[PDB]
RNA sequence: UUAAUUUAUUAAUGCAAACAGUAACCUGCAUUAAAAAUUUCGGUUGGGGCGACCUCGGAGCAGAACCCAACCUCCGAGCAGUACAUGCUAAGACUUCACCAGUCAAAGCGAACCUCAAUUGAUCCA
RNA sequence: CCGAGCCUGGUGAUAGCUGGUUGUCCAAGAUAGAAUCUUAGUUCAACUUUAAAUUUGCCCACAGAACCAAAUCCCCUU
RNA sequence: ACCCCUAUACCUUCUGCAUAAUGAAUUAACUAGAAAUAACUUUGCAAGGAGAGCCAAAGCUAAGACCCCCGAAACCAGACGA
RNA sequence: GCUAAACCUAGCCCCAAACCCACUCCACCUUACUACCAGCAACCUUAGCCAAACCAUUUACAUAAAGUAUAGGCGAUA
């Protein structure tokens, strides 16, 4: 994904009006890319003990690739949704 | 100088003039002397002094400036404490 | 001469006029909505007023979206809100340097997605942005449901959504027997959403498709006039008997 | 100017002189577009008031 | 009692009803007021006229 | 527009004075404006040319003109140079004599 | 094209992004190439070319208030040196035949007790 | 009619260049210089026209305008 | 009626054209100055004017009155042709 | 006296109002106007003339606020 700042300034047109645009408003200047960004980490609840990377029942911050192409498809983990979190807590308590 | 604009069909102002000059209500045009913020070392003090004064434009120049602007820049403006306010109106003329 | 209504309104008029009027009220509403989609390729001016530089003065600040271009590859599989950007660049980002045209493409992929409501694995063209969105909404199904039609950005996605809605409505067996409890559980996950069965049929359709559907619905065979005549005769006879 | 107005009947000094009253009288014409911020009282008829 | 202005008496094309104007100006007004619901073949012509007119006024003549 | 209140002593401050009753019998009469001022005005035709105008004149304009001439001849050392227009009861007198003219009018009692 | 500005196209690379593991194919940003693409080709001139010149000053033509040309005749300049009140301001003038640029300058307030012929360059931008 | 086809559209393209600009009668009315990719043009000045306001305008007579011819400037009277 | 005397077509372009410089066989009909600021003018009202907004140290409202035609080689977009 | 002249009314222009058109039969996407036999499919910024007296960034495509704020080789102009 590319974020593209618009050079040349759209001249500001009303509440309920489209602002017509010019072939110089078509000129852009890319401010940032979503790529070339600090890689973030995703939260997952583990349904199974995995190696040293996760303890069963616990909520861990994983590398996103690992989450998306291994853990989630293989039923080894689930998203940090508030829904199932409660359930997991309950399970822990029971244990 | 756009005697008729595209959308409104009114005359436009050449904004260079507006940037550079001050129209007194009497229709004198006041200008900062050129070459006044430049190469001041080589210039003799008297010359510097001369260059730091404001100046009144020639009749022809004034006329040109009037043509170049719209009637808005020629209105009476009642500023609170503009330093030039006293020069707008003219006193004790005789031909 | 002059036209009665302007040319931008002709399409609207057309809807009123014929077969498009026979389409239901809840469907045409969707067509008419056309809201502002989620910003993807530009940072928005979140506040309506900013106070600019150069002069210490507040002024209004509207945010005009970058037009975007979706090539027909993107209709086949879920891309995000993002599609191809078509624009121009100044050469070394000085305006006094040359202006030259530019096409900015999204980074495409090909990935599988299991959908609980559908019980099937869909290979999808999926941008990173889409993946991120999915993660945010947790389930792919959830994302499909949650994502507003303008936001979703694909015909395929829309279709999927429609299917999901239908499933929710009917309460049809996706897991077949030996998993009724499981099915119930799944359903309970998505008690939110779940529109009436008649509305969910029309969801995520083009105009032409909708029209076709409508036609199919009210095609039939023409009824014999003879039958009608006979009925009338019978009625008359009955009336006579009564009197 | 104010004095003149008073003399002429328009602008009643038994009431308060608010901007509105002045406007009604038609002593001071003012215009919000072109950024007028109201009347300013001036010294011009200081004596003979 | 000033219920109606004399400019509301006049019957004519909507774009110039109580509005004097100029050649170019009139064209512009037409384009804005009516152009939306104007015949393709004529709208184009109008646009062309406007283009020409601007050039003629803003550039071509004397003084 | 309201008719101005009856003050205690004329001429009022800001040098106003009403048109005195009864009307002074003369060949000419000068109505006042909307605002009850005596209608003599400055005018500058060109950049140079400066003049005064008495414009509400009624009846015998010629007589009025003559009177004006008589009045103003000792100041200038001339015959003032006047363009009367009979149709619209007016009087273009060359050079400003506005305030003086007004004063004269007041004295006369218009 | 070895004139300028560009590389959006193709070129490989390089760095990201995607990837896998263990003790390639695509997108984004950089790179230099190839290929191209916009583009312009100043004036004076005893035709044009070639050669020379193109701004400023002094002398002659121009003998006595200014002004006065030529690819007319002759010298030169594109700096120095001394200061560091080469501080502030200000009546009134001159002016390179316009404008812009230049010049002179009484008084006053502050202080003491400029030389030099030419010696320079607008606006916007930095 | 290929140094890059033809047609339509943008296109009433653009021309400091050339050509052309149609009833009567009267009046005033001529080329000091500037800069300028500028000398086939331009914009200031100068001259020219009109409408104003005005007081001086032209002709000019003695005096006067360094040193290293013809004349001119200034100039009261007239 | 000729014969006598006087008499260098026109337009354009020119420092200057009878020029042997351009154009024009002739008739007919068609064929080329259109825009406001700012001025001036005469009305209207007037320390105000104006049918909101705008202008106003005599103004403001009003009308009237100035600003051509023909002509490239060209450039680009989209069709059509071996 | 020949050639010729002359001649109103076809219709048309600009508004206003109102949202139009489209199967007697047969034929017509194959070489259209053809009675009768086994495989594709649409979407992808406009540019340039031109103006800037060259030319490269750049140049418009109800009323009032307002040709105001802003933009701009800070200029043309928008
Ligand atoms: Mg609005
Ligand atoms: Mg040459
Ligand atoms: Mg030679
Ligand atoms: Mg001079
Ligand atoms: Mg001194
Ligand atoms: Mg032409
Ligand atoms: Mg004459
Ligand atoms: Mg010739
Ligand atoms: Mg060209
Ligand atoms: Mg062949
Ligand atoms: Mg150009
Ligand atoms: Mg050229």
């Amino acid at each position: 994904t590319v974020i593209v700042e618009r050079w040349w300034k759209v001249p500001l047109a009303g509440e309920g009006r489209k602002p017509r645009l010019h072939r110089r408003h078509r000129v852009y200047k890319l401010v940032e890319d979503t790529k070339h960004r600090p890689k973030e980490n995703l939260e997952l609840i583990l349904t199974q003990s995995v190696e040293n990377v996760g303890v069963r029942g616990d909520l861990v911050s994983v590398k996103k690739s690992l989450g998306r192409n291994r853990l989630l498809p293989q039923g080894l983990a689930v998203y940090a949704s508030p829904e199932n979190k409660k359930l997991f807590e309950e399970e822990k308590l029971l244990r | 100088l756009t005697y008729f604009s595209a959308r409104k069909g009114k005359r436009k102002t050449v904004k260079a003039v507006i940037d550079r000059f001050l129209r007194l209500h009497c229709g004198l045009w006041v200008r900062r002397k050129a070459g006044y913020k430049k190469k001041l070392w080589k210039k003799t003090p008297a010359r510097k002094k001369r260059l730091r004064e404001f100046v009144f434009c020639n009749k022809t120049q004034s006329k040109l400036l009037d043509k170049m602007t719209t009637s808005f820049w020629k209105r009476r403006n009642w500023y609170v404490d503009d330093p030039y306010q006293k020069y707008h109106d003219r006193t004790n003329l005789k031909v | 001469p002059l036209h009665k209504y302007p040319v931008w309104l002709w399409k609207r008029l057309q809807l009123r006029e014929g077969i498009c009027s026979r389409l239901p009220g809840h469907y045409l509403r969707s067509l008419e909505e056309e809201r502002t989609p989620t910003p993807v390729h530009y940072r928005p001016h979140g506040a309506k007023f900013k106070i600019n530089p150069k002069n210490g003065q507040r002024e209004r600040v509207e945010d005009v979206p970058i037009p975007i271009y979706f090539p027909p590859e993107s209709q086949r599989g879920l891309w995000g809100g993002e599609g191809w950007i078509l624009g121009q660049i100044y050469a070394n980002n000085d305006k006094l340097s040359k202006r030259l045209k530019k096409v900015w493409k999204p980074q495409l992929f090909e990935r599988e997605f299991y959908s609980e409501i559908l019980d099937k694995k869909f290979t999808v063209t999926v941008t990173m942005r889409t993946l991120d969105l999915i993660d945010e909404a947790y389930g792919l199904d959830f994302y499909i449901l949650k994502a507003s039609g303008e936001d979703l950005c694909s015909k395929f996605g829309m279709d999927l959504k429609r299917g999901m809605l239908l499933r929710l409505a009917r309460q049809d067996p996706q897991l077949h027997p030996e998993d009724p409890e499981r099915r119930a559980a799944i359903y309970d996950k998505y008690k939110e959403f779940a529109i009436p069965e008649e509305e969910a049929e029309w969801v995520g359709l083009t105009l032409e498709e909708a029209i076709e559907k409508q036609r199919l619905l009210e095609e039939k065979d023409p009824v014999p006039l003879f039958k009608i005549y006979v009925a009338e005769l019978i009625q008359q006879l009955q009336q006579q008997a009564l009197s | 100017r104010l004095q003149y107005l008073i003399d002429l009947g328009r602008v009643d000094p038994s009431q308060p002189i608010d901007l509105t009253q002045l406007v009604n009288g038609r002593g001071v014409t003012i215009q919000p577009l072109k950024r007028d911020y109201g009347v300013q009282l001036v010294e011009e008829g200081a004596d003979t008031f | 009692n000033f219920e109606k202005h004399p400019k509301e008496l006049i019957r004519g094309p909507i774009w110039l009803r109580g509005w004097k104007g100029n050649e170019l100006q009139r064209c512009i007004r037409k384009r804005k007021m009516v152009g939306s619901r104007m015949f393709a073949d004529d709208l184009h012509n109008l646009n062309k006229r406007i283009r020409y007119l601007y050039k003629h006024f803003n550039r071509h003549g004397k003084f | 527009i309201p008719d101005p209140p009856k003050h205690e002593h004329y001429p009022t401050p800001s040098g106003w004075q009403p048109p005195r009753d009864p009307p002074p019998n003369l060949p000419y009469f000068v109505r006042r404006s909307r605002m009850h001022n005596i209608p003599v005005y400055k005018d500058i035709t060109h950049g140079n040319r400066q003049m005064t105008v008495i414009r509400k004149v009624e009846g015998d304009i010629w007589a009025l003109q003559k009177d004006v001439e008589d009045f103003l001849s000792p100041l200038l050392g001339k015959t003032p140079v006047t363009q009367v227009n009979e149709v619209t009861g007016t009087l273009r007198i060359k050079g400003y004599f506005d305030q003086e003219l007004k004063a004269w009018l007041l004295e006369k009692g218009f």
